[PDB]
């Protein structure tokens, strides 16, 4: 029972809502969407 | 005509044109040519901008531009694009 | 054809472009221009039915160029020159100057040193320390290391994404391969 | 073409390589002479489209940023009833399918579909006037297929 326990335990266990997203493109060719 | 846009940064003077050139595609989408001239490494930004209206979600009638794509088009239009070019190297 | 005689072509095809004869055209994140592109914004000011010049500067005068040690020193000799070739050409011109601050609204401290930056003496800044930080790094790992830290933090309590945040260097060189 | 010649618009290679025959055709046909006669029209028409993520990839969410899709639309005209896309192909048709054009029609719809989607999307979002009809013109065969 340490002070920061719940903390670290909170923080190791986090991931970032928008992960998924982080490795999209943004512009994409008309071509390119049909592959 | 022309129109001299100052202030200071955070003037809110590239949003204040963000909003106009989106009005003006609100109003008429086939309208004369709208032209958005910014420094190259700035291109592309300002298209995100543009193309993010809950309203239009996209525009047609106003593009970005850099010089060099001015040119590019003007160019294509008017010709003498057939030369080839060199590279500094 | 070398690599730079684009411009130069551009600004003389320009009035034989007819798609360019009714454009309005906007230009921002501008700080000055080449005379090769001065020549492209003239034909543009003349061929095209209208044109906005986006510039940032604090009242900047058409009258006489900026003193040296001037902040606006770029932007004002830019809006000197625009304006002088402007009315060398006898166009109907329009200014509007943003007095508001509208970036820092939210936040006091940035809006502060927005605006305290040049003035000499400066005033202090009275309030509580929240937004502005100055961080001492041992070294640039070090420095590079800390800033992912406060980036980590700043995403997972402070409801930022990473799209909101942005590091700058003046000579990234020293920082791109350990970044 | 001289006229574009002289003006470097093409190079002299470029016109040595022309069909001239196959490029007046499209104008006698039925859509093109649709064309000619449009109270409206206008050419090389750029586009950027936003799109939501999730469209293209599961999983993503409205908070996060559309994806930006830009491309050129060769033609667009509008006549009384209404505003028609066109675009041409210098794909090749009459050499090499078994039932010809009529091989083709089926597989060049498919070849294009998703593209036509793509810009039919932009110009239903961006001008928010549906469009009737879109017209693929091929220089082979002067073939016109209807979407
Ligand atoms: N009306 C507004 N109210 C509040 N924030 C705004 C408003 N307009 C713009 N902003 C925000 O202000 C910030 C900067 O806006 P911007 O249009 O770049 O001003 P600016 O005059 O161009 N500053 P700068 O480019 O540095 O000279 C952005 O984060 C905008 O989202
Ligand atoms: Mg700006």
């Amino acid at each position: 029972s340490f002070a920061f326990d719940e903390k670290a335990r909170e923080q190791l266990s986090w991931t970032y809502p928008h992960q998924e997203v982080t490795q999209i493109r943004t512009k994409q060719s008309v071509s390119e969407i049909k592959r | 005509g022309a129109e001299f846009l100052v202030g200071r940064s955070g003037s809110g003077k590239t949003k204040l044109i963000i909003n106009s050139i989106q009005d003006e595609l609100r109003r008429a989408p086939f309208g004369k040519p709208i032209i958005f001239l910014v420094p190259d490494q700035m291109t592309f930004l300002m298209e995100y901008e543009l193309a993010k209206t809950p309203d239009m979600g996209g525009m047609i009638r106003a593009q970005v531009f850099s010089f060099s794509r001015l040119a590019w088009r003007v160019l294509q239009h008017t010709g003498g694009m057939s030369r080839p070019f060199l590279t500094s190297t | 054809l070398h690599s730079e005689d684009y411009l130069t072509l551009l600004a003389e095809h320009i009035p034989l472009a007819e798609d360019i004869k009714g454009a309005h055209i906007y230009v921002d994140g501008f700080y000055q221009f080449t005379p090769q592109e001065f020549r492209v914004l003239e034909q543009l000011m003349v061929h095209a039915e209208h044109i906005t010049f986006s510039l940032t500067a604090d009242k900047p005068s058409y009258e006489r160029e900026p003193h040296e040690l001037e902040l606006f020193r770029m932007t004002g000799k830019t809006y000197y020159r625009l304006h002088q070739k402007a009315k060398e050409l006898n166009l109907d011109i329009t200014y509007k100057e943003l007095s508001g601050t509208e970036r820092h609204t939210k936040t006091p401290e940035l809006a502060h040193l927005e605006a305290q930056y040049e003035a000499r003496p400066a005033i202090p800044y009275a309030e509580k320390q929240e937004a502005l930080t100055v961080m001492q790094a041992a070294n640039r790992r070090a420095e590079l290391e800390g800033i992912a830290r406060e980036i980590h933090a700043l995403v997972r309590e402070k409801g930022y994404r990473y799209k909101d945040v942005a590091i700058l260097a003046r000579q990234p060189e020293d920082y791109k391969d350990m970044v | 073409v001289h006229r574009l010649y002289e003006k470097e618009l093409l190079t002299e290679e470029q016109k040595d390589a022309i069909d001239i025959e196959e490029i007046v055709q499209f104008f006698h046909t039925e859509i093109g002479g649709q064309l000619i006669g449009a109270k409206w029209k206008d050419r090389e028409i750029p586009f950027s489209l936003a799109l939501p993520a999730k469209e293209i990839y599961p999983d993503a969410h409205e908070a996060d940023e559309p994806l930006l899709v830009q491309g050129i639309i060769d033609c667009l005209y509008e006549t009384e009833d209404g505003l028609y896309l066109l675009a041409y192909k210098s794909d090749r048709i009459e050499g090499k399918f078994q039932h010809g054009f009529e091989g083709a029609a089926p597989i060049l719809k498919k070849r294009y579909e998703t593209q036509i989607q793509l810009y039919t999307k932009a110009v239903e979002q961006i001008a928010k006037t549906k469009v009737k009809g879109c017209a693929l013109y091929f220089f082979d065969g002067g073939h016109i297929l209807t979407l």
